[PDB]
Formats: structure tokens, C-alpha cells, sequence
């Protein structure tokens, strides 16, 4: 049985489905409540390289939808273009009527390739992918989602909206060995870390177009970042070298 | 069953985003081809932990995955969206699917107004009894 | 609320068309592959304006508008055809959500055949008193 | 909240959530339905003209249907076969099961180009586009439908069908300058005047072929009624001189 | 009605398939990633004829397609999922669409623990008479 | 009304719409059940010649598809591979979460041609073509299904899986002259009669490959049984010799 939140004695409990209580009251279906939790509000890593490596592909398995009605805004979400090493879609273009995540501070958008052994992209963790009132089970192509759960809930009786797109580009994606670059320009790149945060990309992205570092030849420009560096726990509470052109921040 | 957080944090407030499915609408805003766009029909709100109620509803949403994905599992339907309308089906069968025994504890009728009749009539009878 | 029409003009007669679900089938007309085909599976009907029904029914449809709208606006579903089903729970759950308090407002449990027997079998003890 | 309609007092009224009325009986849920009124019974002009100024092209809002059990037979209705100057169709194909208004005494076939600025095409004042029991807020092509509304009631306990096609080109559909002409044949044609009725257009139709008044060349022949000439209020209640061949009738 | 089997033959046992909404998951395997594929979320059983069950049940089956056909020929939607919770509303409409008056055929409230309450309370006030 | 099962008096019966029974209980929905039972149960003939004169093509009717929560293990199923003389298929693809039909002991798929006059194939009787819990009126390309009928049902409160696939081939299919091949291998055919069993077919098969009566040329060996052979009432309760090369099993 899927169990149904109720509040009773100033607490939240699952109701039983044994027991039968007459005080309790639904005098209309609008007291009823499906909503979504971000996996975020439980302290998982939000990291590119982190929150990948709970994705996986599988054959076998239809995808499944299911709606609910509320969500909570979003720190972290994501939005995969990933393509088989022959160029062939990974992920499947997303269903009539589903849209992205309505509420995301940042979109990682992640590009690239790997081996993708499987026709769909499922949570290992059994979670959702969080769409706009959609939850599914499977990861639709270029469509943002969050990673979060559902709950229904059964009610008593009755800064704006910014959004930033951080760009990676991605190799072995779904795998032991994969390579995560920050994306600069189209030819100025950052090897990618776990420890980065959102905001320590987008400054470090700044400070290389103010500091002139980006790519002027027609070649690619990787920079790498020295564990020297540090970086700024949930989100809710320079000089360069050059040693494919690599190079070094310290 | 209660509710026991057992995750690694958990964000105290929560900041949400949902829709009206009435809003009071200005003018001409009703109508699809004047109205927002599929970006813009969201209201937002702040709710806190007051009774630890958001800290549960995070444990509430964990717990209720496996029961949600067995029975999405066992659905051929593509998308669903009747869970709420039958959960309201199966509170009325619950209490009025069968005979309702009155003073029994499946049987939801309070008759105590009407206790205080039938017994604030006796003085009615007994009381006029004069001979 | 009453039905106010406010439009330009009103057809007072309802040429209508409709389907039948049970409709009482002639030997094997019920089998779709021997059956009629889209456009025969239609009957007719002719309604005129007593009681002011259709023009205060075209009012109606035209002020279920708005709602109607938002309320598409705000779902998800592609095809919307849970309405009525969603009416009829909200009907039961109107009246049979809670406890029924007997002789209360918002109860609908008439006990009247049931004080015509209890106030009617007071003359099985108050008449039977004999010593 | 979505009205619902009920009879009291020998009246149609809106039934108040609010107030609970106990004597109300629902047994069944036959008893529930939804139906679809035309646009056409409120006296709104039903001539081509006017009728396609109430539609309007707009991109950002998803479609969306719902379904009615019951209509009302109409007198006008329209199906739109309407692509850009460059051959690109505006309209979306008619999605599955989603099948033409079941009765129309006249469907006005309108075939021709328009700029088209938007995904969809739906309705100014937020009507509905009627079709077979799915109501839906934009224009499918080819489709045939008609306007209207819809009411849902709640109900106390328990000639043939003839349809003639008259077919227009338009130019600038969508617009402040759209101009139609009515259609004889592939060459023929009579310029568009919102005052003409159905019955105006089969008539002058069957004069023309009858008193020889169609193009005998490759060119097309365009004729044009001057004012003089009267045309047949609602629903319910000839010279011929030639001056691309432009013409009159009086 | 009764079920009459009219067929030519009877296959009197029931070797059957089906899913589980709920079923008591080991590890990991509700999650869809790790779970069964589309072929291995079947459990079946083996029933018997008894009380006749399965003949008359192979032989409602068979009547029921004429109105369950009528019925897909009269809905737009392509495929139907509702049937189940349509009958569970109209049999809760069928009980508690109007008013209960009590002691009625159509009214399903059993008062008899309630009579042998207020009739169980006469000798507190007629045997309390002392004067 | 669609009949709903109920048991009364140890016994199955029709519940009544019109009286009600205040002693029945449906405290919830998991009481209420829709059951897929085969036509193979009722005695029907289940050999692919008989199976398919059931079935029929037309056009003008939408499909329909009702749910079914279980079923009947089945021993025979089908599987239609079939396109016009021109190369062009006679039945839709699968729709979306529809796949085969999930116990089958005998999949009989036929492949072949005949002249599909009409868009969709129904079945003549009126029964439906039993998926994996989705019932549809229509038959779709490829995909196995067993013939049968649902049922409702409100219940009172609370050897592993081996299928064979028989391959047929198929000239005017759909017709008065059908031809139906039973298939040995890609150049090894038996000429089908109705009366042949799965059992006879696939012990005819295992002798004709163990007694090496295969072609042994690029040419095709179509096989005879004479009336003399008898084969082998429910489910449930040789000589070679050579006369497109025909021949004599005796
Ligand atoms: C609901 O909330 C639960 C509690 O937060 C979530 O539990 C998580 O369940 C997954 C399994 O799906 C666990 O992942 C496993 O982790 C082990 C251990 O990983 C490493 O970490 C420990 C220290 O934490 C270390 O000591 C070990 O040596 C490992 O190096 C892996 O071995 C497994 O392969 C698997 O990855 C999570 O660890 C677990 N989290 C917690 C906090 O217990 C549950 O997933 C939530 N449900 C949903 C649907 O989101
Ligand atoms: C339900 O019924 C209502 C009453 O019939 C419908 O009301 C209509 O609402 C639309 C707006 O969506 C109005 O259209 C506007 O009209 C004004 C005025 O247009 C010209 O006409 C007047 C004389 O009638 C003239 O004096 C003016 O100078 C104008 O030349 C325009 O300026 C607006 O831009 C807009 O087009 C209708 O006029 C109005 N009809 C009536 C009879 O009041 C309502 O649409 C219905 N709802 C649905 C969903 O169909
Ligand atoms: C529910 O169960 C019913 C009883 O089993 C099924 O009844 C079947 O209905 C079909 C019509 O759709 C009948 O088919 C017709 O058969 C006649 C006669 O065929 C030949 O057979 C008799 C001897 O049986 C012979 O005497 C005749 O001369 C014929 O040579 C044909 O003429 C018709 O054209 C048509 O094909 C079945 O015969 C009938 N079966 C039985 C046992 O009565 C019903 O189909 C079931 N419903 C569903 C939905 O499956
Ligand atoms: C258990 C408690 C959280 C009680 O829910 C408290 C809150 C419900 N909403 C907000 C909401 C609003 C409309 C429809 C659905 C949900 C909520 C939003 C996102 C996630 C979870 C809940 N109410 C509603 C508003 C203010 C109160
Ligand atoms: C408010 C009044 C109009 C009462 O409805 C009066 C009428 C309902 N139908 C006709 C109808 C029939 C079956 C299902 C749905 C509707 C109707 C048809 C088209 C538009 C509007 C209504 N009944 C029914 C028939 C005869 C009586
Ligand atoms: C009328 C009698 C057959 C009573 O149904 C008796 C049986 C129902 N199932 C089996 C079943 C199980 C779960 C959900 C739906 C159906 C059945 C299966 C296939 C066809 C028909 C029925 N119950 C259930 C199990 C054991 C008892
Ligand atoms: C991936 O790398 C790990 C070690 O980090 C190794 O154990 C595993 O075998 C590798 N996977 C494959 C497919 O080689
Ligand atoms: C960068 O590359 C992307 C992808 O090829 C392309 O769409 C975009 O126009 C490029 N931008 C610039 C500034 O070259
Ligand atoms: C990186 O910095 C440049 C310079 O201001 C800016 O234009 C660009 O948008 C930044 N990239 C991101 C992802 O914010
Ligand atoms: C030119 O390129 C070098 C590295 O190739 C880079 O560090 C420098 O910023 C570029 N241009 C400037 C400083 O104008
Ligand atoms: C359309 O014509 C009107 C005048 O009839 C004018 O006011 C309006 O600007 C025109 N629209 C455009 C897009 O030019
Ligand atoms: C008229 O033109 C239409 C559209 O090109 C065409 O389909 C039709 O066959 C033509 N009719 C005649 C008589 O030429
Ligand atoms: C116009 O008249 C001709 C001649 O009778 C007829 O064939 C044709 O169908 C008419 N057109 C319409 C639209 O009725
Ligand atoms: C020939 O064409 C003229 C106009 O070009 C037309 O009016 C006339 O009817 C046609 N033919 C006749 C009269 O035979
Ligand atoms: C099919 O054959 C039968 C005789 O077996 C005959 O009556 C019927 O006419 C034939 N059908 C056609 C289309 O020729
Ligand atoms: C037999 O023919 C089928 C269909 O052309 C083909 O798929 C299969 O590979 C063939 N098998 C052999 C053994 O040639
Ligand atoms: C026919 O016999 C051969 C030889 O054992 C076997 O490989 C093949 O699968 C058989 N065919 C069928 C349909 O069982
Ligand atoms: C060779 O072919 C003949 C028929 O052409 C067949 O009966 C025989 O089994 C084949 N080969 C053998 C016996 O090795």
C-alpha cells in the first residue's frame, strides 16, 4: 500500500491502513496533496561527478510516469546530451507534455559520450527524475530534471526566479572512468574536480575572461586546478601557467 | 507508523513552487491565447519546520518510494495520475463500504444530538401523566 | 448562484446528438467488426425551452468557461476525462467525509421512520404496567 | 471551482459548494454530464469573415483537451488547411482519435497562406474548439470543428443529417488584411463578403454554373458582387459583365 | 442473474497469471534499475473448480463483451483504465447518493446495538421511580 | 450496464443494478478485479486455420484498448506478420506499453500475404485480442496475443514457463483460399491441415530433421501427409517418398 502522510498530534505520521479513526476528516479531494522532494534537502552530493554515478542504464524495464502537484525549488539540475561514441542518441527525446524542472538556481548541462549499455537511464537508487508535475523513472534527452522522491499527503480542512546553465562536456559517461570538463568557451576548458560548487565555477569562469586566460588559437585549452585551491556543508547553511594546449591554476 | 528521519541532513525550510487551479484571474488572463506561458503559471511559498513537519515529509517521500515504484512497476497505464481520486474512493469504502453498525467502531455516525432527544422526550410522557 | 443569460441571442430549441452505451444492439451490430462505423454511432434528440432550460443552459457553458480553463491550464494530463468521476467523490465526500452527527445540517440521515418506532413503542411499556 | 449545473425550483442554477442541500440525490453516476454548446446559439457571426478574426496564432502554451458526452447539432462549421508563403503547414495534424464535429449543415473549408506567429492557433475570447466529444483549445488542421462551450450537470433521477462543404482561398490569414473568395471551381471564384449566408453562396454558386458564367480559359476568373445586390437575423428564427480576369454582377 | 454456461466445453481449472502492487521486495529489487524485467513480474496460480467458479466465471466473461464492447465503441478515450473505480463510485452513490432514512430497504444503517442502548435505558428511568 | 461477478449462495452470479443488497461489503478497491479469460477454455478450436477465419479486416471503426489486471496461461497464441501482395504491411506497429501476450505455451506466428481490405483486423465474434494486460478490439503487427474475454469481479474481503515458437507461411490470408505452410526450415515445408496438434507438428518436425527428409538443394521442398496419418478432445483432457519440389509423408 502506498502509505499516505496525515498530521496527528502536532506530528507527521503515515496512516495505517488497519486501523480505522472517524475524527479524521476528507470532505473534499482538494485535502489531498501529491507532492515532490528534492534528494537535495537530504544532504546528497550535488556534484556533476557525484550525482552521475547514480545513473544508470538498463534494458528490459517500460518507463513509468507519474504526476504530482507541488514541488520545492531547486539548487542543482540537470540536463544530459549524451551520445554513443557513433553518434547515436543515448536518451530518448522527452514525451509529449513533459517539460523541465520548473525551478533550478543551476542547470548542469552535461554533454559527451559513453558506452550507454542499456535503452534507458534509471536511478540506482530507485528514485525520480523530476519534471515540470511529472515524475518518471527513466532520464528524457536535453530535458532538465531534479533527482527527488514523492509523497502524498492528506491536509486539515481549509528574490525572484534566476536561473544559471553551467556547460560540461563529458567522455565515459555511466562509467568507472569518466572524464568531466568544465566548459569555459568552446576552446577554454577546466578539468573538473567533485569539489567545485556551482558558484566556485562561475567565478573561476570569470576571472579567466577578465584575466584574459581563454584559448586565442584555434586549439583546445584545458586547465587544471591544483589541490592547493580550495573551494566554498549543504547549500541552504590566481595565477596561471601553461605547462591541446594543457596548463595549470595556482 | 511514525515518521523517523533518517537521512544523512535535511533542509528545515522549503521553498516551493506550485499552480492554481482557480486563481482569481485579472481581466482576460483566463484565456490561453492572452495568459502566461507554461513558464509562468507558478505560485511560490516559504513553509518552516514548525511540528518537524518538513524534516518528516523528506522521510515521508524516502519511505514512500518502494510501495510507489512496486506499484508503478505493476501499472500499464503510462502515466498516472489517479492515485489521489482512488485513495479518496478507498477512505469512503472504508467506512461506508459495507452496513454501518451505529455505536460500532467501524461505523462513523455520531448520534448523541439525538440521544439528548429520544431521552429529552421521556419527560414528555412521563411527566404527563396525570390521572 | 442563479443563471443570468447575457448573451446577444438564445436558440430556445437543442437539436442534440449523442452516443448510447448500452444502447439494446440488433443481433450482431454490437461486434465491432459487423457494427457501424464512426460517424453511425450517433443518436438524436430535440429539446425545447421549458423551465428556460437552454438558454439558461448556453449561460451555463459559457460561464464554466473561465474555470474550466484555468483548471487545464494547471494540469498536466494531455486529455482531460476524470471531471465527472472527480465530482461525484467530491459529492460523497461532502456529505460522508466525517461523522455523520444525526439531526445535524451538513448529516443527511433522516431517523424519522426510526422515532415513529421508538416513540412508538413506548405504549409497549407504559401501557404494560399493570400490578 | 468548476460550476455545475442543477435544477431547482424549475430552474437551471449553479450548485454552491458552500451549502450542502441533503434532498440533492446522485445514484448514479449517469447522472453526471458533460456537454458542448455552440457559439452559435448566442448569436456571434458565423460568415468566414468574422468568425476566423476570433482566432488568434500564440506560442508557449501547451494544447490541451477535454472530453464531452453530448453536443449540439451545428450550422456552421470549419476546417482549416492553412500553410506560411513558403509552404510550411501552421496547423498540427489532428492527434490521435481526435475525429471532425459530427454535425454541420455547412462546413467552410478554408485553404490558403498566412504568416502564422505562433506554435498554435487557439481561441481570443477562450472558447473551445469543438470536436468528436474532445473539446480542445487550438486548431487542428484539416479538422472540421465548431465553437463552443462546455457545461457539466448533474440530472434529476431517470429530416436526416445532411452536410454540403463550401470551400474558400484565403490570403493573409490571421491578419488585419485577409482577403477570401468564395470557390465555383479551380478557376472560378467569387470575391468574399461577410454579409453572404451559406444559402446566398450555393445559390449564386448554382446560378453561375448554370447560366455559363465559369471560366472557359486557363485563367482564373474572379467576380465581385456590388452592394446593390441583398443577401439571406439568426439561423433558427443576375447580370453578369466581364471589365487574371477580374468581373462583376449586378 | 444467474450464470448459465452455455458454452461447448469447460476448461474447469483456472491456471493463472498476474502481477503484485505490493509484493514483500528482497533488497534492492523494487528498485526498476536492478528489478526484474517486463517477463519476470508475473506470480501465477492454479484454482480449482469449486461452488463451479471457474465455468461461471469463463461464462460471464462471455456475456459481458456485448455491453463492455458497446462501451468502448462510445468513448473517445483510447484506452480505458477506469471501469474499476466507476463501479466503485456508483456503488458507493448507490447507498449514500441521497438521503439515509433509516430503518429503510435502501438505507444500510443497522441501529439494533443503538435500540438495545435506548430501549437497555427504560429500567434507569421507569425501574428509578421510587416515591 | 456492464455486468459485474458477484458470489451469492456459493455461487457466481450477476449483480443487479436495480436491487440493492445492503449485506454485500466493498470496504476497498482491491475487492474489485478485471479478468482475462481465453476463448481456448470454451472449447474452441485453436489450429491456425480454424483461428484465423475468425478474424477479419474493416475500416471506419477506431481501435479500443480496456486493461486487464490477469489471465490465463495460455496454450495458444499468434503472432501475424502479414502484408499485401505490394510489400506493404496489413497491421500497425505495437502502440506504446503494448507488448505480447505474457503465457503462451504454442506461439503460432504467421507470416504471408493476402489482400487486408480494410485498415484495422477484428475479430468477427466479437472477442477481443488478449495482450499483456491491455485488451485491445484490433490485432497488431508482430505481437502475440491470445483470443478471450473480460470480466469484473467483486471478490469477497481478504512446472516453470515453456512457449514454443510454430512458424507458418501464409498465401490469401484473410480469405475463402488460404494456404498455410507449416515451416522446417527456410526451404522445408509441410502442407498445413487443421487437424494437425502443436504436439504433431513439432514431433513431425524433430523426425523430419532426424530422418535428414530436409531439402538438400536451393530449391523449395514442400511436404504432404495423407489422410491416413492420424494425429493427436480439449487441451486440457513414416514413409518418405518424392512424387518447387512436392512429396508424399505416408
Ligand atoms: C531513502 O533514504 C535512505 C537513507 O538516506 C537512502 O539510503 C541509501 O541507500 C543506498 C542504496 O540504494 C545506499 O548506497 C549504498 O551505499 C553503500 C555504502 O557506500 C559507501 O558509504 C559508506 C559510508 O556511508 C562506506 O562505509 C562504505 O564502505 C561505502 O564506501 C554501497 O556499498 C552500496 O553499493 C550502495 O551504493 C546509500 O548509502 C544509502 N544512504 C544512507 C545515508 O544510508 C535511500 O536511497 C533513500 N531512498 C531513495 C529512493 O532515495
Ligand atoms: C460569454 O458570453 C459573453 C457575453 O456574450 C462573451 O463576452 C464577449 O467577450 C469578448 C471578450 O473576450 C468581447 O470582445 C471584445 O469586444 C470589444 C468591443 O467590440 C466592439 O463592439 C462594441 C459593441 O458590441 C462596440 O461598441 C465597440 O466599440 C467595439 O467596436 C472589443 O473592443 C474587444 O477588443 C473585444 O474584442 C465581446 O464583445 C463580448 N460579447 C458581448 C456580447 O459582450 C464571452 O466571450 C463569452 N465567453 C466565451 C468563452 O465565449
Ligand atoms: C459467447 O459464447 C457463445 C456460445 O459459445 C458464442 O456463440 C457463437 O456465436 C457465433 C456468432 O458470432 C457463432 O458463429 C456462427 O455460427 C453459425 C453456424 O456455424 C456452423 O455451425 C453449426 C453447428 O455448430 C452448423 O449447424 C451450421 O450449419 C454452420 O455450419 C454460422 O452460420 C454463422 O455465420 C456464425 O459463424 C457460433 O456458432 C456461436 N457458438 C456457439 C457454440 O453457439 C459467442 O461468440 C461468445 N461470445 C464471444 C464474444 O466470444
Ligand atoms: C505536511 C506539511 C508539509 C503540510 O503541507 C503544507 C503546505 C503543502 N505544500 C504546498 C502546496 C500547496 C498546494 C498544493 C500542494 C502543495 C507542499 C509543497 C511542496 C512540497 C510539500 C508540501 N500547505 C499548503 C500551503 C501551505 C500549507
Ligand atoms: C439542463 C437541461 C438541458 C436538462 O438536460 C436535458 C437532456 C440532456 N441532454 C441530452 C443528453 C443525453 C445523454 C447524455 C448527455 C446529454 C443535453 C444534450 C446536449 C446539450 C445539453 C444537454 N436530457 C437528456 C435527454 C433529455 C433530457
Ligand atoms: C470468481 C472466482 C474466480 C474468484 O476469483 C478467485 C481468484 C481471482 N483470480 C486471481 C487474481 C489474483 C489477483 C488479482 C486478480 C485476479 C483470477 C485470475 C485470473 C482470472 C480470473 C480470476 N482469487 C484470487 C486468488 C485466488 C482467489
Ligand atoms: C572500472 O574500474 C574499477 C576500478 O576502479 C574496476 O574494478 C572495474 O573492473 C572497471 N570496470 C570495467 C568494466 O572494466
Ligand atoms: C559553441 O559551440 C556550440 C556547439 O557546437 C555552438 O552551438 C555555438 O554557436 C558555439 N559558440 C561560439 C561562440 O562559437
Ligand atoms: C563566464 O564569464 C563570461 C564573462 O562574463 C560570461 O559572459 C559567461 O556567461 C560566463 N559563463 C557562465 C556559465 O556563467
Ligand atoms: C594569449 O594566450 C595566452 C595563452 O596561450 C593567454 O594566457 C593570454 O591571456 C592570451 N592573451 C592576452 C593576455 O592578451
Ligand atoms: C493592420 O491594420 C490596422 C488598420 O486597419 C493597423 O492599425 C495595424 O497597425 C495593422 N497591423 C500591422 C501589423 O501592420
Ligand atoms: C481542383 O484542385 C484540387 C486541388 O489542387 C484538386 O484536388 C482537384 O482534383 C481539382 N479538380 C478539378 C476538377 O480539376
Ligand atoms: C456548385 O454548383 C454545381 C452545379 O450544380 C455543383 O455541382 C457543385 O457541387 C456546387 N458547389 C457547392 C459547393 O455546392
Ligand atoms: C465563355 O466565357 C465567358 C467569359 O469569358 C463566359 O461569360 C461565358 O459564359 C462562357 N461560355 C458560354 C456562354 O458558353
Ligand atoms: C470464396 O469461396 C466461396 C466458396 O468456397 C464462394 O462462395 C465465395 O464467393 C468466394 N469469395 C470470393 C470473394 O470470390
Ligand atoms: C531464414 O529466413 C529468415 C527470414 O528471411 C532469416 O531471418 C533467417 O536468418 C533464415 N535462417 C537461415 C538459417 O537461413
Ligand atoms: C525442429 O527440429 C529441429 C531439430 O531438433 C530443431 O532444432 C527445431 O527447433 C525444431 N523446430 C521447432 C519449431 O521446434
Ligand atoms: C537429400 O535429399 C533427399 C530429397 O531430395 C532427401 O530425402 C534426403 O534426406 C537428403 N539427404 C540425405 C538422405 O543424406
Amino acid at each position: 500500500s502506498i502509505p499516505l502522510g496525515v498530521i496527528h498530534n502536532s506530528a507527521l505520521q503515515v496512516s495505517d491502513v488497519d486501523k480505522l479513526v472517524c475524527r479524521d476528516k476528507l470532505s473534499s479531494t482538494n485535502q489531498l496533496r501529491s507532492v515532490g522532494l528534492n534528494l537535495e534537502g537530504n544532504g546528497v552530493a550535488t556534484d556533476v561527478p557525484s550525482a552521475t554515478k547514480r545513473w544508470g542504464f538498463r534494458s528490459g524495464v517500460p518507463p513509468k510516469v507519474v504526476n504530482y502537484e507541488a514541488g520545492e525549488w531547486a539548487e542543482n539540475c540537470y540536463n544530459l546530451e549524451i551520445k554513443k561514441p557513433d553518434g547515436s542518441e543515448c536518451l530518448p527525446a522527452a514525451p509529449d507534455g513533459i517539460r523541465g524542472f520548473p525551478r533550478c538556481r543551476y542547470v548542469h548541462k552535461v554533454s559527451g559520450t559513453g558506452p550507454c549499455a542499456g535503452d534507458f537511464a534509471f536511478h540506482k537508487e530507485g528514485a525520480f527524475f523530476l519534471y515540470d508535475r511529472l515524475a518518471s523513472t527513466v532520464i528524457y534527452r536535453g530535458t532538465t530534471f531534479a533527482e527527488g522522491v514523492v509523497a502524498f499527503l492528506i491536509l486539515p480542512q481549509a528574490s525572484g526566479y534566476y536561473s544559471t546553465t553551467i556547460r560540461y562536456q563529458a567522455t565515459g559517461f555511466g562509467t568507472n572512468e569518466t572524464e568531466y570538463l568544465f566548459e569555459v568557451d568552446n576552446l577554454t576548458y577546466v578539468q573538473l574536480e567533485s569539489r567545485f560548487t556551482p558558484q566556485f565555477l562561475l567565478q573561476l569562469n570569470e576571472t579567466i575572461y577578465t584575466s584574459g586566460k581563454r584559448s586565442n588559437t584555434t586549439g583546445k585549452l584545458i586547465w587544471k586546478v591544483n589541490p592547493e585551491i580550495d573551494t566554498t556543508w549543504a547549500f541552504w547553511e590566481l595565477s596561471f601557467t601553461v605547462v591541446x594546449x594543457x596548463x595549470x591554476x595556482x | 507508523e511514525a515518521i523517523v528521519n533518517a537521512q544523512p541532513k535535511c533542509n528545515p525550510n522549503l521553498h516551493y513552487w506550485t499552480t492554481q487551479d482557480e486563481g482569481a484571474a485579472i481581466g482576460l488572463a483566463w484565456i490561453p491565447y492572452f495568459g502566461p506561458a507554461a513558464e509562468g503559471i507558478y505560485i511560490e511559498g516559504l513553509m518552516h519546520n514548525q511540528d518537524g513537519l518538513i524534516c518528516g515529509l523528506r522521510q515521508l517521500a524516502n519511505e514512500t518510494t518502494q510501495a510507489l515504484q512496486l506499484f508503478l512497476r505493476a501499472t500499464t497505464e503510462l502515466r498516472t495520475f489517479s492515485i489521489l481520486n482512488r485513495k479518496a474512493i478507498d477512505f469512503l469504502l472504508q467506512r461506508w463500504g459495507g452496513t454501518c453498525h451505529i455505536l460500532g467502531p467501524d461505523c462513523c455516525i455520531e448520534p448523541a444530538d439525538w440521544t439528548k432527544n429520544i431521552t429529552d422526550k421521556i419527560d414528555q410522557i412521563i411527566h404527563d401523566f396525570v390521572d
